[PDB]
C-alpha cells in the first residue's frame, strides 16, 4: 500500500523541521511546511531551498 | 491601562478580520484587467489571501482601478465608489491608473484615478505583472494591518 | 434538557453552514486547479470566522424600503424556516418524531418563497423585484416536481413517516428501484436552492446590508445541507443498529458530506440555464416522466403484490 | 508528477485520457535559466567589398 | 409602451436596452469609455513611438497588432524584414492567436456560467505569458515585433520550451472541448443565438469567425499572404450555421491549427540574423554602435529623429485573431506619422451587434457579446 | 555561429487534432443496465 | 485547406438513435464533464506560495529604473539625452551642466514612473548603459508622489540594484 509511504513522507516533514515546534512555526509563517535542502542564508536570516 | 490593552486587542482582532477577508471590485478598464485576471489565475490565486474573484460592488472592500480612466467613465467610477460600504479602499493599478501613463497628455483621459477617488495603493508597471499586483494588494492587507480605529477612539 | 437537545440540533447546523463556505471555496479551488483559502486560518479554518467579522462590523448598506415589516421579517422567516427543517430529520433519531415528518418539510419547503417574494418587494429596485418574481417562479416550478417524486418514494415507503424511511430501505438502497426519481429529485432540489447551474440571481436582496445578507446566505446554505441529508434519508438510507446509532449517524454523515461535495462538483462544471430553458427542463421534461414514473409506482406495488405496510 | 499511482489511475479514468504523458505542470524537461553564451549571426551587408548602399 | 433599460458600466460598455418583455427590440451600444486618442497621440510620435500604442489596442492580442504596424510601415519603407524575423512573426503570432482564443472562449464561457475552463486555460496563457517575457521582457505589451523584423533574437533554449508547450496543449484543447463542446447547456445557450447570413456579413464589414462562421471561405493568411503564412501548411474552419456554436468551434480549431503552425515553425526557422540590414531603418548591434562611426551616428539619429518614411498612403490589414486588423498610416516625409487610421474587427461587429440581437433575450446579449470577441481597447482607441 | 534553432533531426512530432476518446458503454447496454437496476430494486 | 467545423449528418439507425436517446436521458456527456472536473479535484494545483516562492522571470525582465556606475563609482550618464528623446510616453526630463571637473554630467534626471510604459527604449537608446530598467517590480508605493523619481532615487536604486543588474547585463548583452 502506497498511502503508507504517504503517510511517512508526512511525518518525516514533521520531523525534517525539527520537530513538531519548527513545524507549526513553518505553518503558520509560510503557509507550507515541505522541507527542502538548505541552499543558501544571507546576512539577514532569510533562508534559501 | 485596561481599556488600552482591550481596544488594542479589538483592533489586532478588527484588523485582522479585515484583512484577511477583502472582497475586491476590480474596474476592468483595460489591459491590467488581464493582468489582475492573472492575479486571479490558478498560479498567483488570489483566494488563497481571501480576496474573492469578483464580488459585486455593494459589499466589496476595495476597488481595483485597472485600466486608463476616461473623462466619459470618471463619473461612473466615482459613483460606484460611493457606493461601495466603508471601509473602502481604492488600490491604482498601471501607469494610467496612476498618473495618466502613455495617455497622460490626451484630450480625453483623466490624468491619474486619484483626481476621481482617493487612492491608497499605487501599484506601477504596464502592466505591473500580477505578481506584483499580489505585492500591492498585501501591502494593502498590511496598512490594514496597522490602522488604529479603536485606540485613537479611546484616546478621544 | 430538551432545550439542550434543540440547541445541540441548531447551534452547529450554523457551525456546519460556516464551514460549508470554506468546504466550498476550498473544493472549487481545487476543482480550477488552483487552491483555496489556506492563508487566513491553518489550511484556511478561520476564514468562516473572519468573513463573518468583516461582514458584521461593515457599514450598513442604509436601504431606501418599500416596507419595514417584510424588509425585517424575510431574513426571520427565512432563517426560521432554514432551521425547523431539521426537526422531524431522522439521524437516526429525529428531534421531533412525527407521523407525517415528509409533508411537514414539503410545506415548510414551500413555506420558503415568502423570503424571496418579501426581499424583492421591500427593496425600491424593480429589476430586484423582477429577480424576485424569476426566483419565486423557477422555485414554485421545481416544487411540483419535488412533491409528485416525493410522493412516488413515499408510495414504496408506506406512511409519511420519516423514520419509516430507514426501515424501508433496509435490504436494498432505495435509489435502486426509483433511480430515476432520483435524478429528477436530485436536479430539482438543485433548482430549489438556487444553486448553479440554476443560479440566475447570480447571473434578489442588493439592498440588505452585509450582516443580513450573511443571514440570508446562511439560510441557503443550511437549506442546501438539509436537503442533502433529506436526499442521503430519501434514497441512500443507511444500516440501522438500534444498539449504537453512532452506525447510523457516521454512515449519513459520510454520504450526505459527499452528496453536497457533488453540489459543488456539479457547480465548478456547468454554464447556467437560461431562464426559458430550466423552465422548459421541468414543465416539458422533469414534469411528464415524473407524472410517467408516479402511474408506474402507483400500479408497481399492486402489480407485484409489495405493497408496504401502513403503520 | 508526486501522485501515487491509486490517484493517478483515478485521475486517468476520470478525464479518460494519459494524463501522465502530457502534464500541464512543467518539470526538468525544461530549459535551463542559465544558458552558455551566444554568437549571433551578421547579416548579407556586412561585407568588405562590392557593398555600397546606393546598390 | 415597452420596457427601455441601461445596462451601465456599473472592457466597459454602456447598453441601452428597448426591450419587449423577455425579448430584445433594440440595442445601442455606448461606447467610447476607454477612448484616449491613441490615433491624435500617434501624430506626435515617432513610428518606433507610436509602435508601443499598437500593443494597447488589443490587448489580448498585442504581438499581431505589432506585426499588422510593422508590416505597414515596412510597406511604406520598401524594403522587408529578414526570414528569421519572419519565421519568428509568424510564430509569435500564432502564440498570440492562442492568446486571444483563450481569452475568447474561457471569457464566453465565463459570462455564460462555464467559470471553471477560465482557470484551467489561464495556466497555459500564464506559461505563454513566460514565452513573453523570455523573448522581450515584459509579459503582455512587448514592443517586440518592430518594422524591420524584431528587436532581438530569441535567447536560446526558447524553442525547446516553446516545443514542450506545443506538444501539451492539444490535450488542453481537447479537454476544455470536453467540457463545454458535447455539452447540452452550453449547446442551448449557443445554437440558436446570433444567426449572421453571409450577404450580411460581408456588408457589415464582418471580419475573421464573424465571416468564417457563415460559411464564407476567407482568410488573410491564405488569400493575402504576409511573411511566411504561404510557407505553413494548415487548415481553415469553416460553420455552416452564423451561430455561436459555430464560432466556437471555428475559434477552436484555429486553435488546434495554430498548433499546427507553431509546429512547423519550430521545425522551419532558419538561421541569420533579425531586423534588417539597412541601419538607417533598424539600429545596428551595441557592440558595433560603441566601435564604429557610422553605426553610432545611426543609433543617435534612429533613436532621437528615427528614420524618415516616404510620403504614401497605405491600408495593411493582417489576419488578427479578432479579424482583419488593419492599418491606414498616411506619411507625409518626416519621422512622425502624418495620420494613422487604426482599424479593428471588434469595432465593426459591435456595430452589427444591433442586427445580432433582434427577437432575442436579454441573456443572449451576453452569449452575442461573446461570440463577437470584443475587446473595447481596439474598439474605442 | 551559435543561435536558437532546432535540433538537427527536428522536433518530436506534435498533437494538433481532436482527441475525444469515446469512452462508455452502448445505447443498448446502457438502459440495459439501468432497467436491471430497477428489476433488482423491484424485486 | 479548408475543413467544415459542424457539418456531420447524424446517424439514423436504431443503434445510433438508441445511442442519442441514452445520451439524453442517462446525462452522458454531463456525467464526461463532472469526471473532468474530478479529475482536476486530484492534481497537484498550480499555485506558488508567494511571497515566499516567486513566478519565474527572465534576465531581460523590464522593471524599476535605475541608474549605473562604472567600476570607479563614476556615473555611466552623460546627459546625451536620448532616452528622453526616444521615450514613448515623456516620462524622462533631464537638464544638465558641466560640474566642477568639467564633466558632461545631468543635475536632473527624472523618471515620472507613473508616465512610464515600462517598454525599455531607454535603455536600448543609451549608448553608455545607464539607464537600465532592472529587475525590481515589488516597489508598489502608497503616495503617487513617490512614483516620481529624481536623479538621487535612480542612483540609489542603482547602488541597491547593481549586483543584480549587472549579473542581467551580462547574461544578455550578446543578443542586443
Ligand atoms: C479520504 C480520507 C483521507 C484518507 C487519507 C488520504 O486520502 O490521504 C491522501 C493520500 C495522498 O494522495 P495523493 O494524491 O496520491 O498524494 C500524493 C502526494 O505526493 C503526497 O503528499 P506529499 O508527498 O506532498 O507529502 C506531504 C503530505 C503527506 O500527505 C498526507 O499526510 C496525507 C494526509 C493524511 C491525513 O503531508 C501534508 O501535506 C500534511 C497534511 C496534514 C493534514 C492532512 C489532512 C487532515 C485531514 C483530517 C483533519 O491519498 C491516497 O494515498 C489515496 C487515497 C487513500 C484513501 C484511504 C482510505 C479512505
Ligand atoms: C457573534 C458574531 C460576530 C460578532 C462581531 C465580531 C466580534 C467583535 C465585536 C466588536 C468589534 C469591535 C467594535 C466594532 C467595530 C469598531 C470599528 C471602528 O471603526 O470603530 C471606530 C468607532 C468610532 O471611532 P471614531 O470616533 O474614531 O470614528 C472614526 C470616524 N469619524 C471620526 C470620521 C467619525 O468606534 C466605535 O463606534 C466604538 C464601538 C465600541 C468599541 C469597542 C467596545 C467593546 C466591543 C465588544
Ligand atoms: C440522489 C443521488 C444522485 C442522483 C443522480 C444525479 C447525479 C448526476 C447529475 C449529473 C449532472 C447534472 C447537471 C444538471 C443537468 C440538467 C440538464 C439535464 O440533464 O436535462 C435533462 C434532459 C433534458 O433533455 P435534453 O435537453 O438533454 O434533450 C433535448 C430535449 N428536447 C428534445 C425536449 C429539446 O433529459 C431529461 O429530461 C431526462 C431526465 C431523466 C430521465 C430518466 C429516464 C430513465 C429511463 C426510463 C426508460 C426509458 C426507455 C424507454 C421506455 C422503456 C420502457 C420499458
Ligand atoms: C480582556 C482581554 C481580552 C479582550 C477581548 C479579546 C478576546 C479574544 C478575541 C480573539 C483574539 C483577539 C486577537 C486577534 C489576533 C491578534 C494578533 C494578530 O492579528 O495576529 C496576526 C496573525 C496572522 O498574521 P499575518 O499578519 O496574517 O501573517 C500572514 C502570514 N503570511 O493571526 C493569526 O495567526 C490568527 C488570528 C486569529 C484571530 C482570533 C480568532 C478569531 C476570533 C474568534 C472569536 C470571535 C468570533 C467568533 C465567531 C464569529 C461567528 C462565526
Ligand atoms: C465543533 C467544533 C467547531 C470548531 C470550529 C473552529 C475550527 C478551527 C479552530 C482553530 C484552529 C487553530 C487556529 C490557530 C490560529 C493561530 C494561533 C496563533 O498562533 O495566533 C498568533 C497570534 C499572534 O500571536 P503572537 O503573540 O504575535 O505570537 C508571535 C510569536 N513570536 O495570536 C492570536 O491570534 C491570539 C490567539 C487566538 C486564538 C484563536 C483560535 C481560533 C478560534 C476560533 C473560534 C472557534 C473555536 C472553536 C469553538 C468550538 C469548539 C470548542
Ligand atoms: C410572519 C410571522 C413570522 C414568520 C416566522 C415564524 C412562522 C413561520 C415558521 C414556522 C412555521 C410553524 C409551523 C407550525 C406547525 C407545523 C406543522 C405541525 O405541527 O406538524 C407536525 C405534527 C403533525 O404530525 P403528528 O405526528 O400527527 O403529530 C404528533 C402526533 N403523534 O403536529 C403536531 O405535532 C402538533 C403540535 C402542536 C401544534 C403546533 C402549532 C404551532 C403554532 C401554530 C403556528 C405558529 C406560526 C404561525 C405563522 C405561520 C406562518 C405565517
Ligand atoms: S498602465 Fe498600460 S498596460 Fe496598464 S491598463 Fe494602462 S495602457 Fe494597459
Ligand atoms: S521604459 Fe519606456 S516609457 Fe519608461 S522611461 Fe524608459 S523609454 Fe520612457
Ligand atoms: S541615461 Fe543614457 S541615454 Fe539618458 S541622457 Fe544619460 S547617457 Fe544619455
Amino acid at each position: 500500500m502506497e498511502l503508507l509511504q504517504v503517510l511517512k513522507r508526512g511525518l518525516q516533514q514533521v520531523s525534517g523541521h525539527g520537530g513538531l515546534r519548527g513545524y507549526l512555526r513553518v505553518l503558520f509563517r509560510a503557509n507550507d511546511v515541505r522541507v527542502g535542502t538548505l541552499v543558501g542564508e544571507d546576512k539577514y536570516g532569510n533562508k534559501y531551498y | 491601562s485596561r481599556g488600552e490593552y482591550v481596544v488594542a486587542k479589538l483592533d489586532d482582532l478588527i484588523n485582522w478580520a479585515r484583512r484577511s477577508s477583502l472582497w475586491p471590485m476590480t474596474f476592468g478598464l483595460a489591459c491590467c484587467a488581464v493582468e489582475m485576471m492573472h492575479m486571479a489565475a490558478p498560479r498567483y490565486d488570489m483566494d488563497r489571501f481571501g480576496v474573492v474573484f469578483r464580488a459585486s460592488p455593494r459589499q466589496s472592500d476595495v476597488m481595483i482601478v485597472a485600466g486608463t480612466l476616461t473623462n466619459k467613465m470618471a463619473p461612473a467610477l466615482r459613483k460606484v465608489y460611493d457606493q461601495m460600504p466603508e471601509p473602502r479602499y481604492v488600490v491604482s493599478m498601471g501607469s494610467c491608473a496612476n498618473g495618466g501613463g502613455y495617455y497622460h497628455y490626451s484630450y480625453s483621459v483623466v490624468r491619474g484615478c486619484d483626481r476621481i477617488v482617493p487612492v491608497d495603493i499605487y501599484v506601477p508597471g504596464c502592466p505591473p505583472t500580477a505578481e506584483a499586483l499580489l505585492y500591492g494588494i498585501l501591502q494593502l492587507q498590511k496598512k490594514i494591518k496597522r490602522e488604529k480605529r479603536l485606540r485613537i477612539w479611546y484616546r478621544r | 434538557m430538551f432545550m439542550i437537545n434543540v440547541l445541540t440540533l441548531i447551534i452547529p447546523i450554523l457551525l456546519a453552514v460556516a464551514f460549508l463556505t470554506l468546504v466550498e471555496r476550498k473544493v472549487l479551488g481545487y476543482m480550477q486547479f488552483r487552491k483555496g483559502p489556506n492563508v487566513v486560518g491553518p489550511y484556511g479554518l478561520l476564514q468562516p470566522i473572519a468573513d463573518a467579522i468583516k461582514l458584521f462590523i461593515k457599514e450598513p448598506l442604509r436601504p431606501a424600503t418599500s416596507s419595514i415589516s417584510m424588509f425585517i421579517l424575510a431574513p426571520i422567516l427565512a432563517l426560521t424556516l432554514a432551521l425547523t427543517m431539521w426537526i422531524p430529520l431522522p439521524m437516526p433519531y429525529p428531534l421531533i418524531n412525527m407521523n407525517l415528518g415528509v409533508l411537514f418539510m414539503l410545506a415548510m419547503s414551500s413555506l420558503a418563497v415568502y423570503s424571496i417574494l418579501w426581499s424583492g418587494w421591500a427593496s425600491n429596485s424593480k429589476y430586484a423585484l423582477i429577480g424576485a418574481l424569476r426566483a419565486v417562479a423557477q422555485t414554485i416550478s421545481y416544487e411540483v416536481t419535488l412533491a409528485i417524486i416525493l410522493l412516488s418514494v413515499l408510495l414504496m415507503n408506506g406512511s409519511f413517516t420519516l423514520s419509516t424511511l430507514i426501515i424501508t430501505q433496509e435490504q436494498v438502497w432505495l435509489i435502486f428501484p426509483a433511480w430515476p426519481l432520483a435524478m429528477m429529485w436530485f436536479i430539482s432540489t438543485l433548482a430549489e436552492t438556487n444553486r448553479a447551474p440554476f443560479d440566475l440571481t447570480e447571473g434578489f436582496n442588493v439592498e440588505y446590508a452585509a450582516g443580513p445578507f450573511a443571514l440570508f446566505f446562511m439560510a441557503e446554505y443550511a437549506n442546501i445541507i438539509m436537503m442533502n441529508i433529506f436526499t442521503t434519508t430519501l434514497f441512500l438510507g443507511a444500516f440501522h443498529n438500534p444498539y449504537m446509532p453512532e452506525l447510523y449517524t457516521i454512515n449519513f454523515t459520510i454520504k450526505s458530506l459527499l452528496l453536497s461535495i457533488t453540489f459543488l462538483w456539479i457547480r465548478a462544471s456547468y454554464p447556467r440555464f437560461r431562464y426559458d430553458q430550466l423552465m422548459h427542463l421541468l414543465w416539458k421534461n422533469f414534469l411528464p416522466l415524473t407524472l410517467a414514473l408516479c402511474m408506474w409506482h402507483v400500479s408497481l406495488p399492486i402489480l407485484l403484490s409489495s405493497i408496504p405496510p401502513q403503520t | 508528477a508526486s501522485a501515487t499511482r491509486l490517484i493517478q489511475g483515478l485521475r486517468n479514468w476520470a478525464s479518460g485520457r494519459d494524463l501522465q504523458a502530457k502534464l500541464q505542470l512543467r518539470y526538468q524537461e525544461i530549459s535551463k535559466r542559465t544558458q552558455p553564451p551566444p554568437k549571433l549571426p551578421v547579416g548579407p551587408s556586412h561585407r568588405l567589398s562590392n557593398n555600397y548602399y546606393c546598390a | 409602451s415597452n420596457l427601455t433599460l441601461n445596462f451601465g458600466p456599473q472592457g466597459v460598455l454602456r447598453l441601452v436596452m428597448e426591450l419587449s418583455g423577455e425579448m430584445v427590440r433594440k440595442c445601442d451600444p455606448h461606447i467610447g469609455l476607454l477612448h484616449r486618442g491613441t490615433e491624435k497621440l500617434i501624430e506626435y510620435k515617432t513610428y518606433l513611438q507610436a509602435l508601443p500604442y499598437f500593443d494597447r489596442l488589443d490587448y489580448v492580442s498585442m504581438m499581431c497588432n505589432e506585426q499588422a504596424y510593422s508590416l505597414a510601415v515596412e510597406k511604406l519603407l520598401n524594403i522587408q524584414p529578414p526570414p528569421r524575423a519572419q519565421w519568428i512573426r509568424v510564430l509569435f503570432g500564432e502564440i498570440t492567436r492562442l492568446l486571444n482564443h483563450i481569452m475568447a472562449v474561457t471569457t464566453h464561457a465565463l459570462d455564460i456560467g462555464a467559470m471553471t475552463p477560465f482557470f484551467w486555460m489561464f495556466e497555459e496563457r500564464e506559461k505563454m505569458f513566460e514565452f513573453y517575457e523570455r523573448v522581450s521582457g515584459a509579459r503582455m505589451h512587448a514592443a517586440y515585433v518592430r518594422p524591420g523584423g524584431v528587436h532581438q533574437d530569441l535567447p536560446l533554449g526558447l524553442m525547446d520550451d516553446i516545443y514542450e508547450f506545443s506538444k501539451n496543449f492539444s490535450l488542453r484543447i481537447d479537454e476544455l472541448e470536453e467540457m463545454l463542446t458535447n455539452n447540452r447547456i452550453w449547446r442551448n445557450r449557443t445554437v440558436d443565438i446570433g444567426v449572421v447570413t453571409a450577404e450580411d456579413a460581408l456588408n457589415y464589414g464582418f471580419s475573421g469567425v464573424m465571416l468564417r462562421g457563415s460559411g464564407i471561405q476567407w482568410d488573410l493568411r491564405k488569400t493575402q499572404p504576409y511573411d511566411v503564412y504561404d510557407q505553413v501548411e494548415f487548415d481553415v474552419p469553416i460553420g455552416s450555421r452564423g451561430d455561436c456554436y459555430d464560432r466556437y468551434l471555428c475559434r477552436v480549431e484555429e486553435m488546434r491549427q495554430s498548433i499546427r503552425i507553431i509546429s512547423q515553425c519550430l521545425n522551419k526557422m532558419p538561421p541569420g540574423e533579425i531586423k534588417v540590414d539597412d541601419a538607417k531603418v533598424s539600429p545596428p548591434k551595441r557592440a558595433e554602435m560603441k566601435t564604429s562611426m557610422e553605426s553610432l551616428i545611426h543609433h543617435f539619429k534612429l533613436y532621437t529623429e528615427g528614420y524618415q518614411v516616404p510620403p504614401g498612403a497605405t491600408y495593411t490589414a493582417i489576419e488578427a485573431p479578432k479579424g482583419e486588423f488593419g492599418v491606414y498610416l498616411v506619411s507625409d516625409g518626416s519621422s512622425r506619422p502624418y495620420r494613422c487610421k487604426i482599424k479593428a474587427p471588434g469595432f465593426a461587429h459591435l456595430a452589427g451587434l444591433d442586427k445580432m440581437s433582434k427577437g432575442h433575450m436579454l441573456a443572449d446579449v451576453v452569449a452575442i457579446i461573446g461570440t463577437q470577441d470584443i475587446v473595447f481597447g481596439e474598439v474605442d482607441r | 555561429v551559435k543561435q536558437d534553432m532546432p535540433p538537427v533531426g527536428g522536433y518530436g512530432p506534435i498533437d494538433y487534432k481532436r482527441n475525444l476518446p469515446r469512452r462508455g458503454l452502448s445505447g443498448y447496454s446502457m438502459f440495459a443496465v439501468g432497467i436491471g437496476a430497477l428489476l433488482f430494486g423491484y424485486w | 485547406t479548408y475543413k467544415y467545423v459542424n457539418l456531420r449528418e447524424p446517424s439514423m439507425d436504431m443503434k445510433s438513435v438508441t445511442d442519442r436517446a441514452a445520451q439524453t436521458l442517462l446525462w452522458t456527456e454531463l456525467i464526461r464533464g463532472l469526471g473532468m472536473t474530478l479529475s482536476y479535484l486530484f492534481r497537484e494545483p498550480a499555485t506558488i506560495n508567494y511571497p515566499f516562492e516567486k513566478g519565474p522571470l527572465s534576465p531581460r525582465f523590464r522593471g524599476e529604473h535605475a541608474l549605473r556606475r562604472y567600476p570607479s563609482g563614476e556615473e555611466r550618464c552623460i546627459a546625451c539625452k536620448l532616452c528622453e528623446a526616444v521615450c514613448p510616453a515623456q516620462a524622462i526630463t533631464i537638464e544638465a551642466e558641466p560640474r566642477a571637473d568639467g564633466s558632461r554630467r545631468t543635475t536632473r534626471y527624472d523618471i515620472d514612473m507613473t508616465k512610464c510604459i515600462y517598454c525599455g527604449f531607454c535603455q536600448e537608446a543609451c549608448p553608455v548603459d545607464a539607464i537600465v530598467e532592472g529587475p525590481n517590480f515589488e516597489f508598489s508605493t502608497e503616495t503617487h508622489e513617490e512614483l516620481l523619481y529624481n536623479k538621487e532615487k535612480l542612483l540609489n536604486n542603482g547602488d541597491k540594484w547593481e549586483a543584480e543588474i549587472a549579473a542581467n547585463i551580462q547574461a544578455d548583452y550578446l543578443y542586443r
